[PDB]
C-alpha cells in the first residue's frame, strides 16, 4: 500500500497524511468450465458433402442441434476459398456455445459470391438471397467445379432475374408468376415485355472462373442470450462454490464468486441481468441450479503514513473488515477463512471507521493529527 | 458395531414458542370457503417446544454437540426441523428402543428411504455419517451405526433409488421440514410439509397445514423415540471413531400433541389458511 | 471512487488498456478528496469553536427558565438533548456507524442493497471525522457556556453572571429597559418555557422542516445510484458488458469496443465529480453562514 | 341418478372449478353434504346440484 | 420479422360472459418459426357445429 | 375449442407460398405451401345420436 | 441517412450524438456555475434589502 | 432543453439510437430544473420579505 | 528496423489465412501472425514453378 501511494503520486517521497488506495482485491485460483451434456458431432458431412445443393432461387434451411461444432473436422479434406465471419472473431469459436443455429444452403455463380455479404446489391442480393444489416453469423463458400458442372451445362441450377420489388432478409419466393414489364398487360405468356422470371446457369467445366459454380453455406446463429443446443469442443470441469474463480458458462466468461441462489429462472432463460445490465446469475448447463455471481473485489483500503523521510512504517485501515475474532463454525471441508486484509500484524484495533492494523492502540486522548475517522486519529511517537 | 462419541461439550436445553405450528388437514375431504370445527390431537397453540439446538461446532473453546437424546412420545409427537445440509435423517420409535421388542426404524440414507420394524439392538449413541474428502471434492457417505443387529423383521419397505445432496453449506437455513407423528389403533400416521426458509436462529413464525402423506399399518407400542442425525467427518478433523468428527449445520424441535378443538379456516381453494385453538384462552 | 473498479472491475484486459488514461483517474480522486477534507473542516468551523468544554452546571436555577429539552439528557446512552434525539430520529440516513462486511453480500441481497451495489462498482463512502457524540459534546459545551456566562463565555475568560442579569443585559442590548425583565420576569420565563415546548411538539409532529438536511443526504445517494445505473449504457459499443465483448472478440476488435466503454464510463465519473464539486461549494457557503450564526 | 365409487345420490352434474388435492376423492358443502366429486376414470371435478 | 414468424402466448382461466377481460399479463416466447414468407393478411379458422 | 387456426400470407391463394397453422383433433400441424384456399374455409364436428 | 446503409450510418450517427451530448453537458455545467453566482448575488441583495 | 429534439429533431433512426444513453438526457434536464426552481426562490428571498 | 522476411509455400485457398486474426489449419498449426502485427504481406501464384 505505501508503494501504491508512491505510484499514484509519482513520487519516492510521501508526506505525512492519509492516502486512499485501491479496493482490497483477491485473485481467482482456478477456472470452471461448464457446457451442456452434448455427446454428438455436428453434421458437417451432410452440410459440406451434400449430394445436392438447392438452387439460389429456392434455397434450403437446415436446423442444427444437440451437437459439437468442432470445425477442425473439416481440416483434413475441405477447402474453402471464401470465408468471412461477421458477428464473432473466428478465433473464439472453440470457447463458445451457439444457439438458434441454422445453415442456409445454395449454389451461385463465382462472380456472385461477393453479393452474399450484407449491404450488397445485384441480382442475387436483390432477388434471390439476402442477409440482414445486422447479420450475426459467418459465411463459407467454395469452388465445386467438378461437382456442380456438366459438359453440356448444368441446368438444374436456377436463379431469379425478375421481381417487382426487392427481397427482405431470409426470404424465399418460388413463384413463377410471369413477370410483366413496360405496362404491357400479360396473361402468363412469354413475349414482348413478358418474361419467365427464372433463368438457368451454364456451369460447364470449360468455363472460366467467374462462371464456375460455387457452394455457399451460411451459418446463422446467436451467442450468449439463450440456452444452446450446439457448442464447441472445449471440455468441462467440476464446479467449485464459494471461492474466487475464473469461469466459462456456455461461452460466457468472467470471474467472481459463485454462490447458490434463490432466483427462479423460467425454462427458457439461461442467464440473468442486474439493474445495470450486468450478468449476475446463471443457470448451470449440466444441472439446472441457479448461481449468483458476486465480484471478488470489494471494500476499500486507506493508509496512514508518517513522513517517508522519517519512517517507512505505515498503518493500514480496512473499510469492510471488523477484525473482532467472533467464534465461528467449522466447515467440514474448509478451514476458517482469514480477514480480507493484506496482513495481520501485532497490533489490531477495531473502530467504527473499520479495523486498523499496525498502529498501537492507547487509551489516552490527544490533539488530532493524521485523522483516521469516526473519533480516531494517530501520530508518530518513540 | 457402534461407537460412543466422547468429545461432546455439556450444554443445557433451550426452549421456544410453538406459535401456530402443528396444524394438519383433519381428513381427506375437499372443503372450501368455510369455517369448520373439528377435534383431534394437535400441537396446542403457543406451546412449550424443546429446542435441540444442535449446531455447536464453533469456537476455540469448542462447544461441539451432537444431540440425539431419547425423548418421550406421549400422545403423539410434533417434530420440526431446520437445516441447510440434509443432516436430520431419521427416527427410532418404540417401547424401550432395545432388542427385547419390535420397534420402528425410519431412515433417509444416501440414495434411498428404508422403513423396517424389527427387534433391533440399537446403539446408545446411534449415528449416520459422511467422511470422504480431498482426492476429489465430491462428498461421500459411508457410515451407518444405528444398530448392531436386528431380527424378526416385518413391514419391510424400501423406496426407489435417488441422489442425495451431501455437501455442507454456509449461510442461513434453507429447509423447514415439519412433521406430525401419531400412533393410533395399529397405525403410525405421519403428516408433513416442506417449506423454503431463510432464517438464522429458530423456528419461524407462520402457519401452514400438513398433508396426510402416509398411514403405516404397524401394530407396535411407541412410548419414546430418538432422533437420528448424520455426522460430518473429514481429513480436517482427525481422531478415532469417537473423536474425529464435527457437528453439521442442522437443529431440531420437539413438542407434544394434546386433544383440542379447533376452528379451521378453509379458503376458496380448500386450503387451510388459519386456525383458532379453542382452549388457548 | 476506485476509478479502476468503476470501469474495469475484475477485468484484466480492460485494466491494462485503462492504464493509458492515467493522470486523469488520479485527478478525479484528488478532486473528491478535496471535497472530503472540506466536509470535515466545515463541521469543525461550525461546532468546534470553543476549546473549553464546559459541563452543564449542577444548578438549574436560571431564573424562572427551564431549558431541559435543550440541554443534554444525562440519563440517556446518548449525549443528545431531547430535541436533538428528535432531530436525529427524523432524518433518514441509509445507515450510520456501521460497516458492511464482504460476506454480507454473498447472497441475492447484493443486487437489492444499494450500498452493496455501489461498493462493488468502486463507489465508497468515507466516515466523518467527528461523531455524533463529539458534536453533542460541542453543543453541550456551548450551551453550558451561554447558559452561565452568556456573552462572556467567549472573547476572554468565562465569567459567571446570574441568569436574570444576563437577560437584563441582552434586553438593554435590544434597547428594552431592564425594568421590563425584572417586572415581568415570571412572564418572560413562562413565555419562553412554553415556546420551547411548542418547538419540540412541532418537531415531533412535522419533519418537513428538516427537508433541507434530508435532501443533502438524498442528493448524494442519487448521484451514486446514477453512476451505477449509467454502467448499462453502450456508448457506441455492441454491449455495455465487458465480458460480452471479451468473449466474442479477439484483442484488436475488443479494444475498440473497450475504448468506447472506457470513454463513456469516464464521462460518467467526470460528470459526477463536477456535480459533487458544485454541490460542495454550496454546502460550504451554508456552513460558513452556520458558523457565522453560531 | 348416480353411483360414484359407492357414493350414491341424484342430481345434476355440472363441470366445476374446485381444485381437489391429489388425495381428496369427495368434497362437502357448509352443512356436510357432498356437493362435488372427482370422477374415478378421468379426474374431472363435477359439482352436484 | 427477418425470416421468422414469432409467436408469443399465454393461456389464462376466465369466467366472463361478454367481452375481453380487463387485466394484465405478459406472454411467453413459445416459438420462432424460420419461415421466409411475406405475410400481408391473415384469416381466422373456426370449427362448425 | 372452436377457434383452431390461422392462415398467414400474401394473397392467401395458390400463386405463392403461405402459412397454415391448424389445431385439429388429435394433433397440430404447421405447413408452408402453395395452397389453394377456400374463400370460406372451415373445420367441423358432426357426429351425434 | 440518405447516403449510408444502417450499419455504416450508425457510426456516423454515434459521432454526432456523442458530440451533441457533450455540447449539452457543457451547457448545463456552465449554467450550474452561473447559477451558483446568481444565488450568491441574490443572497447579498436579500441581505441588503 | 428538449434533449431529443436537439440531437435527433424530427429524425426517427437517430432517435432510436439515442435511446441507449437515455438516463443521461434525463439528468441534463434534472440539473436545469434545479436551476430553474432556485431562480424563483431567489426572487422571493429578495423581494417577498 | 529489426527487419525479417518470412517465406513459404501454401495452397491458394489458404492465402486468406495468413492475415492475423484468421483461423484454419494454416493459421492454427503452421504459421501465424500476431494480433498487433506491424508488417506487410505479399503473395503470388507460382503455378509454373
Ligand atoms: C415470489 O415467489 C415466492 C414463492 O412462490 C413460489 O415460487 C414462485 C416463483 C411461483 O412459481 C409461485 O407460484 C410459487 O408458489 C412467493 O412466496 C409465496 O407467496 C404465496 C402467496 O402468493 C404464499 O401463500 C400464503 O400461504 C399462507 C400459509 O398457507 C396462507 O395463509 C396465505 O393466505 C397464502 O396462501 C406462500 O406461503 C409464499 N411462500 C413462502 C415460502 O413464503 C412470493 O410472494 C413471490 N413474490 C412476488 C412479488 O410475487
Ligand atoms: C464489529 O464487531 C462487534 C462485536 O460483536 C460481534 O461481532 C459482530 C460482527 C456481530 O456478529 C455481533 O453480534 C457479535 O457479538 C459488533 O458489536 C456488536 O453489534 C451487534 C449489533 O448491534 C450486537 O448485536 C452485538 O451484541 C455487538 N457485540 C459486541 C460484543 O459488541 C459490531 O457491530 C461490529 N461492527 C460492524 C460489523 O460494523
Ligand atoms: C467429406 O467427404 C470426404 C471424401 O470426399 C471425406 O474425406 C475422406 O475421409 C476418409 C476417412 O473417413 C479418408 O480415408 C479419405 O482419405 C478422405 N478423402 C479425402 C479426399 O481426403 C471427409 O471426411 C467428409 N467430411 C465430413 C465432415 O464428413
Ligand atoms: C408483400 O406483399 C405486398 C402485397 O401484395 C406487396 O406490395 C404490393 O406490391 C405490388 C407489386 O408487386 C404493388 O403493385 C402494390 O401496390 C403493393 N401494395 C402495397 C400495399 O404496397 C409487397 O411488395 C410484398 N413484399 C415483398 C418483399 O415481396
Ligand atoms: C456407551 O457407554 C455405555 C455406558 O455408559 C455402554 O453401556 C453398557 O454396555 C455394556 C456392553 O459393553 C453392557 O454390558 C452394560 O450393561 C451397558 N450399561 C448400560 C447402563 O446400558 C454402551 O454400550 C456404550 N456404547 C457404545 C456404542 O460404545
Ligand atoms: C441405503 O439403503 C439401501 C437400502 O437398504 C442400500 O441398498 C441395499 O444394499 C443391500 C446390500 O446387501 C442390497 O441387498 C439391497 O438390494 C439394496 N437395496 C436397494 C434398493 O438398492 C444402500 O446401499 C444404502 N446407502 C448407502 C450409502 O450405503
Ligand atoms: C473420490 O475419491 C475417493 C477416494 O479414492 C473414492 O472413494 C473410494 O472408493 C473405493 C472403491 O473404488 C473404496 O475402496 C474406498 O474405500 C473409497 N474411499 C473412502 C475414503 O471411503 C470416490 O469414489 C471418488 N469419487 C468420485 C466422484 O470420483
Ligand atoms: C423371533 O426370532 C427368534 C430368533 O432370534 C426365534 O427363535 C427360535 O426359537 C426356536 C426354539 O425352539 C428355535 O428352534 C429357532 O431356530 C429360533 N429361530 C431362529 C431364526 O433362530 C423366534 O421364534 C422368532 N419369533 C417370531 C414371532 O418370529
Ligand atoms: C422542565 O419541564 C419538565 C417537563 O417538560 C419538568 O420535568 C417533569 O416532571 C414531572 C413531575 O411529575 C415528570 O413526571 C416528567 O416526566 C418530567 N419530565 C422531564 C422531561 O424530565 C422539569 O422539572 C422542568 N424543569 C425546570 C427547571 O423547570
Ligand atoms: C401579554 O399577553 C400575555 C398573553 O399573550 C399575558 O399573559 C397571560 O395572561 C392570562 C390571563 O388570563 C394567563 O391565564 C396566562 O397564563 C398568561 N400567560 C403567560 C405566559 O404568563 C400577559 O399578562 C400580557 N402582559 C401585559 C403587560 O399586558
Ligand atoms: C389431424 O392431422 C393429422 C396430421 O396431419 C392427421 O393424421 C395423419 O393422417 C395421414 C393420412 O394420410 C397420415 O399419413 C399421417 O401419418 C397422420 N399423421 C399423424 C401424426 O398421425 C389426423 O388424421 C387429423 N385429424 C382428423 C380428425 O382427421
Ligand atoms: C453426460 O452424463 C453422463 C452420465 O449419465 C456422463 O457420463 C457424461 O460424461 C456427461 N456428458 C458430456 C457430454 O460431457
Ligand atoms: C419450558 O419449561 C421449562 C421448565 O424447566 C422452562 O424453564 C422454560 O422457560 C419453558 N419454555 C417456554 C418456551 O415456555
Amino acid at each position: 500500500p505505501l508503494s501504491e501511494t508512491k505510484c499514484t503520486l509519482k513520487s519516492f517521497t510521501v508526506e505525512k497524511g492519509i492516502y486512499q488506495t485501491s479496493n482490497f482485491r483477491v485473485q481467482p485460483t482456478e477456472s470452471i468450465v461448464r457446457f451442456p451434456n452434448i455427446t454428438n458431432l455436428c453434421p458437417f458431412g451432410e452440410v459440406f458433402n451434400a449430394t445436392r445443393f438447392a438452387s439460389v432461387y429456392a434455397w434450403n434451411r437446415k436446423r442444427i442441434s444437440n451437437c459439437v461444432a468442432d470445425y477442425s473436422v473439416l481440416y483434413n479434406s475441405a477447402s474453402f476459398s471464401t470465408f468471412k465471419c461477421y458477428g464473432v472473431s473466428p478465433t473464439k469459436l472453440n470457447d463458445l456455445c451457439f444457439t438458434n443455429v441454422y445453415a442456409d444452403s445454395f449454389v451461385i455463380r463465382g462472380d456472385e459470391v461477393r453479393q452474399i455479404a450484407p449491404g450488397q446489391t445485384g441480382k442475387i442480393a436483390d432477388y434471390n438471397y439476402k442477409l440482414p444489416d445486422d447479420f450475426t453469423g459467418c459465411v463459407i463458400a467454395w469452388n465445386s467445379n467438378n461437382l456442380d458442372s456438366k459438359v453440356g451445362g448444368n441446368y438444374n441450377y436456377l436463379y431469379r432475374l425478375f421481381r417487382k420489388s426487392n427481397l427482405k432478409p431470409f426470404e424465399r419466393d418460388i413463384s413463377t408468376e410471369i413477370y410483366q414489364a413496360g405496362s404491357t398487360p400479360c396473361n402468363g405468356v412469354e413475349g414482348f415485355n413478358c418474361y419467365f422470371p427464372l433463368q438457368s446457369y451454364g456451369f460447364q467445366p470449360t468455363n472460366g472462373v467467374g462462371y464456375q459454380p460455387y457452394r455457399v453455406v451460411v451459418l446463422s446463429f446467436e451467442l450468449l442470450h439463450a440456452p444452446a443446443t450446439v457448442c464447441g469442443p472445449k471440455k468441462s470441469t467440476n464446479l467449485v462454490k464459494n471461492k474466487c474463480v475464473n469461469f466459462n458458462f456456455n461461452g460466457l466468461t468472467g470471474t467472481g464468486v459463485l454462490t447458490e441462489s434463490n432466483k427462479k429462472f423460467l425454462p427458457f432463460q439461461q442467464f440473468g441481468r442486474d439493474i445495470a445490465d450486468t450478468t449476475d446469475a446463471v443457470r448451470d448447463p449440466q444441472t439446472l441450479e441457479i448461481l449468483d455471481i458476486t465480484p471478488c473485489s470489494f471494500g476499500g483500503v486507506s493508509v496512514i503514513t508518517p513522513g517517508t523521510n522519517t519512517s517507512n512504517q505505515v498503518a493500514v485501515l480496512y473499510q469492510d473488515v471488523n477484525c473482532t475474532e467472533v467464534p465461528v463454525a467449522i466447515h467440514a471441508d474448509q478451514l476458517t477463512p482469514t480477514w480480507r486484509v493484506y496482513s495481520t500484524g501485532s497490533n489490531v484495533f477495531q473502530t467504527r471507521a473499520g479495523c486498523l492494523i499496525g498502529a498501537e492502540h492507547v487509551n489516552n486522548s490527544y490533539e488530532c493529527d493524521i485523522p483516521i475517522g469516526a473519533g480516531i486519529c494517530a501520530s508518530y511517537q518513540t | 458395531q457402534c461407537v460412543n462419541l466422547t468429545t461432546r461439550t455439556q450444554l443445557p436445553p433451550a426452549y421456544t414458542n410453538s406459535f401456530t405450528r402443528g396444524v394438519y388437514y383433519p381428513d381427506k375431504v375437499f372443503r372450501s370457503s368455510v369455517l369448520h370445527s373439528t377435534q383431534d390431537l394437535f400441537l396446542p397453540f403457543f406451546s412449550n417446544v424443546t429446542w435441540f439446538h444442535a449446531i455447536h461446532v464453533s469456537g476455540t473453546n469448542g462447544t461441539k454437540r451432537f444431540d440425539n437424546p431419547v425423548l418421550p412420545f406421549n400422545d403423539g409427537v410434533y417434530f420440526a426441523s431446520t437445516e441447510k445440509s440434509n443432516i436430520i435423517r431419521g427416527w427410532i420409535f418404540g417401547t424401550t428402543l432395545d432388542s427385547k421388542t419390535q420397534s420402528l426404524l425410519i431412515v433417509n440414507n444416501a440414495t434411498n428411504v428404508v422403513i423396517k420394524v424389527c427387534e433391533f439392538q440399537f446403539c446408545n449413541d446411534p449415528f449416520l455419517g459422511v467422511y470422504y474428502h480431498k482426492n476429489n471434492k465430491s462428498w461421500m457417505e459411508s457410515e451407518f451405526r444405528v444398530y448392531s443387529s436386528a431380527n424378526n423383521c416385518t413391514f419391510e419397505y424400501v423406496s426407489q433409488p435417488f441422489l442425495m445432496d451431501l455437501e455442507g453449506k454456509q449461510g442461513n437455513f434453507k429447509n423447514l421440514r415439519e412433521f406430525v407423528f401419531k400412533n393410533i389403533d395399529g397405525y403410525f400416521k405421519i403428516y408433513s410439509k416442506h417449506t423454503p426458509i431463510n432464517l438464522v436462529r429458530d423456528l419461524p413464525q407462520g402457519f401452514s397445514a400438513l398433508e396426510p402423506l402416509v398411514d403405516l399399518p404397524i401394530g407396535i407400542n411407541i412410548t419414546r423415540f430418538q432422533t437420528l442425525l448424520a455426522l460430518h467427518r473429514s481429513y480436517l478433523t482427525p481422531g478415532d471413531s469417537s473423536s474425529g468428527w464435527t457437528a453439521g449445520a442442522a437443529a431440531y424441535y420437539v413438542g407434544y400433541l394434546q386433544p383440542r378443538t379447533f376452528l379451521l379456516k378453509y379458503n376458496e381453494n380448500g386450503t387451510i389458511t388459519d386456525a383458532v385453538d379453542c382452549a388457548l384462552d | 471512487v476506485d476509478c479502476t473498479m468503476y470501469i474495469c472491475g475484475d477485468s484484466t484486459e480492460c485494466s491494462n488498456l485503462l492504464l493509458q488514461y492515467g493522470s486523469f483517474c488520479t485527478q478525479l480522486n484528488r478532486a473528491l478528496t478535496g471535497i472530503a477534507v472540506e466536509q470535515d473542516k466545515n463541521t469543525q468551523e461550525v461546532f468546534a469553536q470553543v476549546k473549553q468544554i464546559y459541563k452543564t452546571p449542577p444548578i438549574k436555577d436560571f431564573g424562572g427558565f427551564n431549558f431541559s429539552q435543550i440541554l443534554p439528557d444525562p440519563s440517556k446512552p446518548s449525549k443528545r438533548s431531547f430535541i436533538e434525539d428528535l432531530l436525529f430520529n427524523k432524518v433518514t440516513l441509509a445507515d450510520a456507524g456501521f460497516i458492511k462486511q464482504y460476506g454480507d453480500c454473498l447472497g441475492d441481497i447484493a443486487a437489492r442493497d444499494l450500498i452493496c451495489a455501489q461498493k462493488f462498482n468502486g463507489l465508497t463512502v468515507l466516515p466523518p471525522l467527528l461523531t455524533d457524540e463529539m458534536i453533542a459534546q460541542y453543543t453541550s459545551a456551548l450551551l453550558a457556556g451561554t447558559i452561565t456566562s452568556g456573552w462572556t463565555f467567549g472573547a476572554g475568560a468565562a465569567l459567571q453572571i446570574p441568569f436574570a442579569m444576563q437577560m437584563a443585559y441582552r434586553f438593554n442590548g435590544i434597547g428594552v429597559t431592564q425594568n421590563v425583565l425584572y417586572e415581568n420576569q415570571k412572564l418572560i420565563a413562562n413565555q419562553f418555557n412554553s415556546a420551547i415546548g411548542k418547538i419540540q411538539d412541532s418537531l415531533s409532529s412535522t419533519a418537513s422542516a428538516l427537508g433541507k438536511l434530508q435532501d443533502v443526504v438524498n442528493q448524494n445517494a442519487q448521484a451514486l445510484n446514477t453512476l451505477v445505473k449509467q454502467l448499462s449504457s453502450n456508448f457506441g459499443a455492441i454491449s455495455s458488458v465487458l465480458n460480452d465483448i471479451l468473449s466474442r472478440l479477439d484483442p484488436p476488435e475488443a479494444e475498440v469496443q473497450i475504448d468506447r466503454l472506457i470513454t463513456g464510463r469516464l464521462q460518467s465519473l467526470q460528470t459526477y465529480v463536477t456535480q459533487q464539486l458544485i454541490r460542495a461549494a454550496e454546502i460550504r457557503a451554508s456552513a460558513n453562514l452556520a458558523a457565522t450564526k453560531m
